């Protein structure tokens, strides 16, 4: 019997096979396959075009799981990102904001947008969803939200002042000293796109001011830049508070 | 969903995959029926030994035909009465 | 996978709003220095998820005993809370609650010979909040099983229906009592829930977590 | 009336509520008992078009 | 289900203007809001045949169990002590005031519900 | 006839609550009436919040306790200015609100 | 109005109250212990002895005693 | 009298499984019902003065 | 015109065919979703405070029954027996 | 048809058949609520006198406070040890 | 056709078997003598004794035994 | 409910005689049987999850009782010799067949239904 399960071994458990199980419930599968480390570019050229015809019956729990599984697969399926996109800008209302900035994020490795899909994901972070659900978010997940915001020049000033909600000492001090940096860089960078200054940039010139050191020369520079940029608009002088 | 994903599942199994025409049995196996009854005995084969090598060093409750398993032959798994094969198990399990 | 329909304004929804309305009113949140505002709301609800849920953990515990202590007086019944092992379970349950919540703030670690005698002043707070519930569950009744025995006594000896007024003056006091705990089983109810929130609320004590940084004026 | 209205609840058709009614404990105001009034009128569209 | 207020439009719309002040009964009608009528009658529900049968399984078994005790005439007398006050409570409690001090207990039915004005939402 | 749905949505709305609330309402038609007030109010519910205009009544925060009623119904104006924005989109305008310095 | 929904729907259990009815039944069944008044014998033991015997005076006490302490069953008469 | 049980452990887990049902019942069955019911009138009441007049400076009705 | 695509599942009228199904809070859906994200981050300290009691009473019920196996004990060896009698 | 009636029943006892009104108590009871207290304890004092005539010759587990209830004062309802009483009812009951 | 109709109605029991289960299990509950392999004790018996004295080793036989008759406990060894 | 005829004479007499013709696959349409659609898909009923669940209870019972047996590795390698055979049914059983031997059983399914003719029933 030392053969007869290598011979049951090389034909059935396969990586073929597993697919062919996987090819019921493709959101499901594909996101706990992802999970586990199974990122294959074969496997997942199969997931685009068995769920295809499903996309746009998908549940917004099915649609968030599909789309963060392209994402840690790496694979770019313009055709599928189309349907899912026209899957959140059909039922944006029935979307969460915990789940529209893991969408966002996907849209953001590969640039992948559209004017009505900003539109639709804007309304609802802003109006479908709680107002305090991005100071449940974490502010890494904030900041690609609005680097993708920024890059792809859609000025919205309600979406804004609600994403801006979620940047604090709180959900900054959450965050890794090297994660902090990018995530003040970059929201810094698409606060001075659109001139929104809001009074919680103060928690987010703060998180590096009171920690210099990680910074360079020229991104100190381009803080600073930021910083007398928010003392104009919010009108008055930055200072850092002590306690005591 | 777990329910639905199950369903499509072994259905898949019941009928689309059988190993009968992956492993190419129509070279040693003369008919469909007759590799269920093969199957049927290998299944019970397999369900015999399983069993047995889930737990191999016990004391039998069946009577073995004076046979012996392995190198024990005086051992408490050998014993024909099952009071003086207690109480030599329970030496050989403070060592092991 | 479908739950039911709700009447909106029936008395058990309406009940159970003041309810728990009140026990989350006795560890009420500190005011800030600063005003509230979206710069001071992530503090707001970071403050509000370092405190323990003592508002939900005391209309646990104050329906669970109001129910469990009106079984003593329904027809056929006992109360749980009249078993030793119920009633202070209940008690060392809450004092092992406090505990935890306040050893999870410091490291874990557990805190000259002044510090073992405020100790026992401690512990005694695990016996001493179920034991005051089980006393009273059962010393309620057994006064009353003693006294409906010599109710008993009188028309078992004096006749059925032979001589009232004696027997009268005996049936009142008795349903008196039985009013009497009544009474207790609401306020013991309300003093353990009213004691799981002080002891509880000792530690539901955390720091601001404020602006590190402000553009005034 | 909101009284009228709690007389129709499920509340009051229950059993310890059979011989009670909500006007016992709060009784309507001449402006809503008038409001009650005035609503009833404009219940036929027709009248409320020809009033406007 | 489309919405009513688009079915209002939509029949206000469509009518002549012979006969449109004759069918605005109709088009109130049929958006008004559905209130189911009085189903027949059924005397019990399955749940509520198990939790009287349940209730009455468990009374017969803790009585039983009384009347097999030491003090077992001082068990079954204790239940004359306590059903005689929930006699006396359904004589005593008013059940009119208690139901009203309840619902000013919850915000939610203390105040009426204050929220959209007539004015701001006049649309002309 | 521009935006007599809304408004008017809006009207029948809220009449049949306030008619029927605390009364006989039933939750399934709040739900129906308004999906995304009662999506807003389980949030709160699950995120450990349900205490949470308590809290702003502690410390006396009477407008962040404004900003949140207005927060939670602030999807009341969500049909107007999606069709406000698709308006100024065909006519080739920004829309107003959507701008920071507009 | 909607009273006539809401008499539609008859009486319903709390809506998790199987699993409190189970959790308390089975912290009473699976008491990992002889119940209450029992003690556990052989096989041997079990099969020759007789019901009566096999019984216990306090396990049965009299329904509605005229005496207090009265046993419904004498038990075993071997001491 | 009946002052120590069979089992403290069985009276203590029989305390613990009661409370923690009463628990799961609040936090899942009646808290989402009160809160549903509360915070509708409680957005309500909040909002109605910046709700009209977000919706008075709406409206060109005037 | 506003035309009842930019109101389809923001605001609803009152409903005229029948009364739907009530919508359910996620933690009536699936005990997972309240078990993690409310009953776990939140209530643990009532479940170790269950914990710890059913644990403790367990320590004080092995107390007692050592207590039971020391007197019964002592009265085999002491030629005795271990109950007293029963009243029948 | 069973419950609806026992519905109706029920509500012409509990509001409309009242028999501090049919009985005229007014005349003899000051209050509706004096006459509720003395149903209160009148119901006990029933209640306590119906379960001893249930079954009145019985040996009273509760302590009588030296005194008899008939012309039996010698007898097993009158023994201060239950032992005893036990064997003086059964010569009792073989007779009776 | 009616096939999408009989697809609605999930799987049902049959009508009548919550009555053939209350009847086999009352058979086997309502026995009216000691549960196979106990025997009723006295009250003070019960009191006074350990619960591993209260336990007989027959009654727990070893889940998967290595030597034919282990039994999980040893009982009381007072004979 | 009225009965379908009814209402296809008197749809078929309100009917103009210029859009008869063409009204005809509505008034075929309005009479036409309803035949329910295909709900949404629910994974297990609540007595689907009793079954389940009681059947698996029941197995974790019998197969913990034959462990403990005396004979109990026989016990279990009897459970591979019965499950043996409900796979050798999957597979030699013509479950098609069968069916239809089960249909020939009943003399309602054996044959078609002899009943009313259409020249008897024609109406002229
Ligand atoms: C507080 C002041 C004093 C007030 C008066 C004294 C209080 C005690 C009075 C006793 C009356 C208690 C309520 C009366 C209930 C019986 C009458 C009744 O109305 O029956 C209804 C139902 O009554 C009951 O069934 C309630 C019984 C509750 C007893 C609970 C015992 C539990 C035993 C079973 C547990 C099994 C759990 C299974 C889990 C799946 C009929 O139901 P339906 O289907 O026709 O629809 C109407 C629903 N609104
Ligand atoms: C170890 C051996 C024990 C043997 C003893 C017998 C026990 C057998 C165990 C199986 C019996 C059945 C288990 C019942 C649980 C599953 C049913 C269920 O999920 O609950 C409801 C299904 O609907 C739900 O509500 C699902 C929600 C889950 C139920 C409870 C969740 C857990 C609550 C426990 C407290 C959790 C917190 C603490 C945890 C440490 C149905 O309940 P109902 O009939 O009373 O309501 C219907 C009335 N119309
Ligand atoms: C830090 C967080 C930890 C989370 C865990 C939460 C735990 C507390 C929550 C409430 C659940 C309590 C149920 C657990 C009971 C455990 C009792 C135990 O371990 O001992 C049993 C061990 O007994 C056995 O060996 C038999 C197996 C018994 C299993 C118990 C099943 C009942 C579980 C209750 C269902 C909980 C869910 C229901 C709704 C809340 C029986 O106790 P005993 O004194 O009578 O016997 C001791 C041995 N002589
Ligand atoms: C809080 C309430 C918790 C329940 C507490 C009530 C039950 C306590 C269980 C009793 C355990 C002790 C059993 C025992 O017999 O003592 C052992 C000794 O074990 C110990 O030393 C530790 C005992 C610590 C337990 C103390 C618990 C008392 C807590 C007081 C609160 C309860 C108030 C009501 C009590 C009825 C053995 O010593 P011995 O038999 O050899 O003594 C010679 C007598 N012939
Ligand atoms: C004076 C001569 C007597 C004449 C005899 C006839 C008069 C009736 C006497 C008493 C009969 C009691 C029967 C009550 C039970 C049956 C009523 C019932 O359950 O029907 C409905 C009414 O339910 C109730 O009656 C509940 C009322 C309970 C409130 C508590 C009242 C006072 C209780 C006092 C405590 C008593 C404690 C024990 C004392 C010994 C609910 O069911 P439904 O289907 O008809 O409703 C439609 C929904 N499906
Ligand atoms: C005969 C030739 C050989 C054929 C093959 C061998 C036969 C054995 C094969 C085993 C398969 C048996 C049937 C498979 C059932 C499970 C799969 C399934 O289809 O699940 C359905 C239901 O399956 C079951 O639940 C059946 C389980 C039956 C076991 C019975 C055990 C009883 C234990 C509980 C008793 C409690 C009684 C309570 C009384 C109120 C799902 O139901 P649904 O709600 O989605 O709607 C579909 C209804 N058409
Ligand atoms: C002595 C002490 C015993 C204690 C042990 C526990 C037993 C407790 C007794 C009460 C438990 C519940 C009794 C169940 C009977 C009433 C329920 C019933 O009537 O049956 C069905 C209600 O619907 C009916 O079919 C009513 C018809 C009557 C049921 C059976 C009639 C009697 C059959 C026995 C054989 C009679 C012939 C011989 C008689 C000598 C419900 O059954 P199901 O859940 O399996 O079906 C629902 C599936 N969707
Ligand atoms: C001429 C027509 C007569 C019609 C009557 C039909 C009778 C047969 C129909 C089938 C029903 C059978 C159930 C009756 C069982 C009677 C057994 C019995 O009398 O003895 C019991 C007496 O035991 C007891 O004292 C305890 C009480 C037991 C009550 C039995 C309840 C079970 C009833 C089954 C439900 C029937 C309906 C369910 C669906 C068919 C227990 O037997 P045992 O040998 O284990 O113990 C004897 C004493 N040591
Ligand atoms: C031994 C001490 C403890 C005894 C037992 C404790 C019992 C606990 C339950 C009683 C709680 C009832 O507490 C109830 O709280 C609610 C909160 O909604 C208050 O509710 C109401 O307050 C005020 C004034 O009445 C209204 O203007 C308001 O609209 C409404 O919210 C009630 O005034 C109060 O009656
Ligand atoms: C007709 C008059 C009606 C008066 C109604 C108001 C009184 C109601 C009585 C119910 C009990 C009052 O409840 C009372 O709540 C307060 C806070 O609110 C608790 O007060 C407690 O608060 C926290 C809790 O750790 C501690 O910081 C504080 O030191 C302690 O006193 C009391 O210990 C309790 O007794
Ligand atoms: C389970 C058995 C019963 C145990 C119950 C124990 C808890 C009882 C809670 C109710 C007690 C509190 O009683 C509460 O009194 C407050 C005032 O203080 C009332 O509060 C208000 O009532 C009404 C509002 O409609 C007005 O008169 C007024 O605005 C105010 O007094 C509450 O409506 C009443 O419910
Ligand atoms: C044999 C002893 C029996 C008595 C046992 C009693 C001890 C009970 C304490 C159990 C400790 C482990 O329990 C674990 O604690 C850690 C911190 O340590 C918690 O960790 C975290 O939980 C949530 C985050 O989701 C936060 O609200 C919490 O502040 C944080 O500490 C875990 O959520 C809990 O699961
Ligand atoms: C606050 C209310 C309670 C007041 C009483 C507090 C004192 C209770 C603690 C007594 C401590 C002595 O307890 C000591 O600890 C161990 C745990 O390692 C006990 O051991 C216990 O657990 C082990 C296994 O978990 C089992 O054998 C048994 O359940 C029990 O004996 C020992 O019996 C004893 O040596
Ligand atoms: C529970 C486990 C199974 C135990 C079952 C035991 C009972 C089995 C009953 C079926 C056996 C009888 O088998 C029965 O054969 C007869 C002929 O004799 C068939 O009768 C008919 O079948 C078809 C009709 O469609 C035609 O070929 C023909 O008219 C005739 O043969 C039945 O359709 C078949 O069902
Ligand atoms: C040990 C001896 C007993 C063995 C076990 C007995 C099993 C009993 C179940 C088998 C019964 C099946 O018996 C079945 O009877 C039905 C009655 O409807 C017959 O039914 C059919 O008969 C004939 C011919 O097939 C058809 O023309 C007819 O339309 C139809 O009624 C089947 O032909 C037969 O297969
Ligand atoms: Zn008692
Ligand atoms: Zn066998």
């Amino acid at each position: 019997s030392q053969n007869l399960v290598s011979t049951f071994a090389n034909k059935v458990i396969v990586e073929e096979n597993l697919v062919n199980v996987a090819e019921i419930d493709v959101p499901f599968w594909s996101y706990w396959l992802s999970s586990a480390g199974f990122t294959s570019k074969d496997a997942f050229v199969k997931f685009a075009e068995a769920v295809k015809p499903k996309v746009a019956a998908l549940s917004t729990s099915d649609i968030t799981n599909l789309t963060v599984a392209f994402k840690r697969a790496n694979y770019y399926d313009k055709d599928l990102f189309t349907g899912i996109e026209a899957n959140v800008s059909a039922n944006f209302t029935k979307f969460e904001t915990e789940q529209l900035l893991q969408i966002v994020a996907t849209f953001d490795a590969f640039n992948h947008s559209s004017v009505a899909f900003l539109d639709d994901v804007a309304d609802s972070i802003t109006y479908c969803n709680h107002y305090l659900a991005p100071v449940r978010a974490g502010a890494d997940e904030l900041a690609t939200l609005l680097t993708y915001y920024a890059k792809n020049g859609h000025e919205r000033a309600d979406l804004l002042a609600t994403v801006a909600r979620g940047f604090s000492e709180v959900s900054l001090g959450k965050l890794s000293a090297a994660q902090r940096k990018d995530t003040v860089l970059s929201a810094l960078k698409a606060f001075q796109t659109f001139g929104f200054y809001p009074e919680s940039i103060e928690a987010v010139i703060g998180a590096a001011l009171v920690s210099p050191a990680e910074y360079s020369a020229e991104e100190l520079k381009e803080v600073e830049a930021v910083k007398v940029a928010a003392e104009n608009a919010l009108g008055g002088e930055f200072v850092l508070i002590q306690e005591g | 969903a777990v329910t639905s994903f199950l369903g499509k599942a072994f259905e898949k199994y019941f009928y689309d995959f059988s190993a009968y025409e992956q492993f190419g049995l129509n070279r040693f196996l003369s008919s469909k029926g007759q590799y269920v009854a093969l199957r049927h005995v290998g299944f019970v084969m397999v369900g015999v030994n399983v069993l047995l090598a889930a737990n191999f060093p016990f004391n039998p409750p069946f009577p073995t035909i004076g046979m012996c398993p392995a190198g024990w032959e005086g051992t408490w798994v050998c014993q024909a009465d099952k009071a003086k094969a207690l109480e030599m198990y329970k030496e050989w399990k403070k060592s092991n | 996978s479908s739950v039911r329909d709700v009447k909106t304004g029936s008395l058990p929804t309406n009940f159970l709003t003041g309810v728990y309305r009140f026990w989350r009113s006795q560890n009420p949140a500190e005011k800030p220095h600063d005003p509230v505002n979206d710069r001071l709301l992530p503090a707001v609800v970071d403050a509000s998820d370092k405190r323990a849920s003592i508002g939900t953990w005391a209309t646990t515990f104050f329906c669970t005993i109001i129910s469990c202590n009106l079984l003593g007086l329904m027809p056929f019944n006992e109360a749980p809370t009249s078993g030793l092992g119920f009633a202070t379970g209940l008690g060392v349950s809450v004092w092992a609650t406090a505990t935890i919540l306040g050893l999870s703030k410091t490291g874990f670690k557990f805190p000259f010979i002044f510090v073992p005698l405020e100790t026992i002043s401690y512990t005694f707070r695990a016996v001493s909040l179920g034991v005051r519930l089980w006393v009273n569950m059962l010393a309620g009744h057994t006064l009353l099983h003693i006294l409906t025995g010599m109710a008993l006594a009188l028309p078992f000896s004096l006749g059925f229906f032979s001589m009232v007024p004696a027997t009268f003056g005996v049936c009142c006091l008795l349903s008196a009592l039985v009013g009497l705990e009544y009474l207790v089983a609401v306020l013991q109810s309300g003093v353990f829930s009213i004691l799981s929130t002080v002891y509880v609320g000792e530690f539901n004590h955390d720091k601001f977590i404020g602006p590190a940084a402000k553009i005034v004026k | 009336t909101f009284a009228q209205r709690l007389n129709s609840s499920p509340a009051f058709s229950s059993f310890l509520l059979k011989r009670e009614k909500a006007e016992s404990e709060v009784p309507p105001s001449e402006l809503e008992l008038e409001a009650a009034q005035k609503a009833a009128e404009l219940e036929d569209p027709e009248v409320a078009l020809r009033t406007l | 289900e489309g919405n009513s207020v688009a079915g209002i439009i939509k029949s206000v719309n469509e009518t002549s203007g012979a006969n449109l002040l004759s069918s605005l009964k109709t088009i109130k009608a049929q958006a008004a809001p559905i209130y189911p009528a009085a189903a027949s009658s059924t005397g019990y529900s399955t749940q509520a045949k198990i939790a009287l049968f349940g209730a009455l399984s468990w009374i017969l078994y803790r009585a039983d169990g009384q009347s097999k005790a030491h003090e077992w005439i001082v068990d079954l007398n204790l239940n004359v002590l306590q059903a005689a006050w929930l006699i006396s409570f359904s004589s005593l409690i008013p059940f009119r005031a208690v139901y009203f001090a309840f619902r000013g207990m919850a915000p939610a039915t203390a105040s009426t519900l204050n929220g959209l004005k007539t004015f701001s939402s006049i649309s002309l | 006839e521009e935006e007599e749905l809304w408004l008017l949505t809006l009207t029948q709305q809220f009449k049949h609550i306030q008619k029927h609330f605390g009364i006989d309402l039933p939750h399934s038609v709040v739900a129906h009436m308004d999906p995304l007030l009662i999506k807003k109010i389980d949030w709160e519910t699950t995120n450990a919040l349900e205490d949470f205009d308590i809290t702003l009544d502690d410390m006396g925060a009477e407008d962040a306790k404004e900003q949140w009623g207005a927060e939670n119904l602030s999807h009341h104006f969500l049909p107007l200015i999606r069709y406000r924005r698709d308006l100024a989109r065909k006519n080739g305008d920004r829309y107003g609100p959507d701008l920071v310095n507009g | 109005s909607y009273s006539a929904y809401f008499a539609k729907a008859g009486f319903q259990f709390p809506a998790g109250l199987s699993a409190l009815v189970a959790g308390i039944v089975a912290l009473n069944v699976c008491t990992g212990r002889p119940t209450k008044g029992t003690k556990e014998i052989s096989n041997a033991e079990y099969n020759a002895t007789p019901i009566g015997y096999l019984q216990s005076p306090d396990q049965h006490p009299t329904a509605f005693p005229k005496v207090p302490g009265m046993k419904d069953v004498h038990g075993s008469p071997h001491h | 009298m009946k002052l120590l049980p069979e089992s403290l452990q069985q009276e203590a887990a029989t305390a613990a499984v009661v409370a923690s049902w009463v628990l799961w019942h609040l936090d899942t069955q009646l808290l989402p019902t009160i809160m549903r019911e509360h915070k509708l009138h409680a957005c309500w009441a909040a909002a109605a003065k910046r709700y009209n007049e977000k919706l008075f400076k709406l409206n060109p009705s005037y | 015109v506003l035309g009842e695509v930019y109101l389809k599942d923001i605001l609803r009228t009152p409903p005229t065919g029948a009364i739907p199904a009530n919508v359910p809070h996620p933690f009536q859906t699936s005990f997972y979703t309240y078990a993690t994200k409310k009953l776990i981050p939140r209530h643990w300290y009532l479940l170790g405070g269950f914990t710890f009691t059913i644990t403790l009473y367990g320590i004080l019920d092995g107390l007692r029954d050592s207590g039971k196996k020391k007197a019964y004990d002592e009265a085999i060896h002491a030629g005795k027996t271990p109950y007293t009698a029963g009243g029948h």
